[PDB]
Parts: C-alpha cells; structure tokens; sequence
C-alpha cells in the first residue's frame, strides 16, 4: 500500500515524511497520547494547501513545456491524487476544530497525509522516468551515429565524424555518471559504469579502424575488405555495449504502470 | 522547479504531522 522510493533523491525528499507518519501512528498506540486533543490544524493545513497548489502549477508548467507524451499522460493522474488527499486533510482539520477528539477525523488526517506522500512519490517517479528517457535518447543518438561510420570513405569525413562523435560520447558518459549516483542497487551501477568504460576504450579503436580503411582505399594495397570488416566489428561491439546501457536504464525504470 | 516544489510539500506535511501531536506530548 505504502509507496516505494526508487532513487536516492526521491528517498531523501520523501523518506522522512514517511517516517513521521509511522511515528504518529505508533505514538497513538500509547495510552498517554491517544485520547488527547489534536490541536487546531487550520493554519498547518493552509500551508499544505499552498504547497500542493505550488506543486500542481510547477507540474502543469512541466507538462506544457515538454515533448514527452508519456509525461503529459502520467502527471495529471498524480495531480488528482495529491489534490484529493489534500481535500481529505482540509476536511479533517474542519472536523477536528469542532471535535478535537474525533477518531474518524484523525483517520482522515493520516489517510490524507499518506495520500499526499504517495501522490508526490508517483509524481517524482514520473519525472524520474522522463529524465531517464532523455538519457536513453542520447545513447540512441550515439548508436545511430555509430552506423554513420559506414558512409565515411574520405579522410575529411573521418575528421568530421570524430569531431561530432567525441563530444556526444563525453555527454553520454556524464549522464551515465550522474545516473549511477541516483541508483539504490549496486548491481546496476557497476553494469552501467563498466559498459560506459568499455565504449570509451573502444572509441580510439573505432577511429583507428576507420582511418586504416580510408588509407587502404587511397593507397590501394588490397586489403580493403579486411579493413571494412574490422571497422564493422568495432561498431558492432560498441553498439552492443550501448544497447546494454539502454536496457539497464529501461530496467532501472518503466517502474509505474502509467503511460 | 519540480524537485524544490516537492521538498516544500514534504516540508509542509511534516510540519502538519508534528503540529498534530498533542499539547504537550
């Protein structure tokens, strides 16, 4: 029933509130505590309404500013969730201001607080899925560009190829590095990291195979097909490493049912 | 930004739960 926090960022933001809810429940099992009046919660609830309203606007701005259709589809249901839970909190504060000892008002308080927790988790998760999709798009870009190696036959096209690829790789590596730090499972971290390391080591090897090929074509020594094949093998081993990374990232997410 | 907005909501809910504790206990 209680939501699962998948990344370290999400855990840091939500875990403490989840703990606070449990503390309140446990506190209420003690005889000295249950029976006591819940103080006036009008103002503290007004603060929550204000923060919910801010979160919904920021989310709506995030929905109207993105190309991510999956995001545009998933966020709204989460807005409905937190708003509904917020409504319960507002109701409970009303009930508790006339009857500070209501047991059903206290239940509304806990249910509203739990609902906000899970609605916020869902929202943070959706936003996290989308960030991961951005990383996957970059990897997929690099994967596509790796096949451009097949149309490179001149030394000039090679220099262009190298100019364009190097920075794409550097950017992929940074994103993977950032991502590995969000993960809660070491299994995935080392997979991602070792794969990225292998692709980085293969780059100069690919660029060298492409050069040998161009040179051979020019100089004409007859060994052109060996050169092509070797270049293709390199592209092939790099492409498999990247596909592995894409797959681990997809495994590291897709998490919620939504989309 | 979204992350800061969620931190603010988590903050408001924590303060609310803390205020719900009896005066005093």
């Amino acid at each position: 029933h209680m939501p699962v926090f998948h990344t370290r960022t999400i855990e840091s933001i939500l875990e403490p509130v989840a703990q606070q809810i449990s503390h309140l429940v446990i506190m209420h099992e003690e005889g000295e505590v249950d029976g006591k009046a819940i103080p006036d919660l009008t103002a503290p609830v007004a603060a929550v309404q204000a923060a919910v309203s801010n979160l919904v606007r920021v989310g709506k701005e995030t929905v109207q500013t993105t190309e991510d259709q999956i995001l545009k589809r998933d966020m709204p249901p989460a807005f409905i969730k937190v708003e509904n839970a917020c409504t319960k909190l507002v109701q409970a504060a009303q009930m508790l201001q006339s009857d500070p000892y209501s047991v059903p008002a206290r239940d509304y308080l806990i249910d509203g607080s739990r609902g906000i927790l899970s609605g916020t988790s869902d929202l943070l998760l959706t936003f996290d899925e989308a960030e991961v999709r951005k990383i996957i798009r970059v990897c997929k870009g690099i994967l596509e560009y790796l096949t451009v190696a097949e149309v490179v036959e001149t030394m000039e096209d090679l220099v262009t190829y190298t100019k364009n690829l190097g920075p794409g790789m550097t950017k992929m590596a940074k994103m993977i590095d950032e991502r590995q730090q969000e993960l809660t499972h070491q299994e995935h971290r080392v997979m991602l990291v070792n794969s990225m390391n292998t692709v980085k080591e293969l780059l100069p090897v690919l660029i060298s195979a492409m050069k040998i090929f161009v040179t051979t074509k020019n100089s004409k020594n007859q060994g052109i097909e060996e050169a092509l094949k070797n270049r293709n093998f390199t592209v092939e081993k790099m492409s498999a490493e990247i596909n592995e990374i894409i797959r681990v990232l997809q495994l590291t997410s897709w998490d919620e049912d939504a989309w | 930004p979204l992350l800061q907005a969620a931190k603010g909501l988590a903050g408001a809910v924590s303060e609310l739960l803390r205020s719900a504790q009896p005066a005093s206990a």
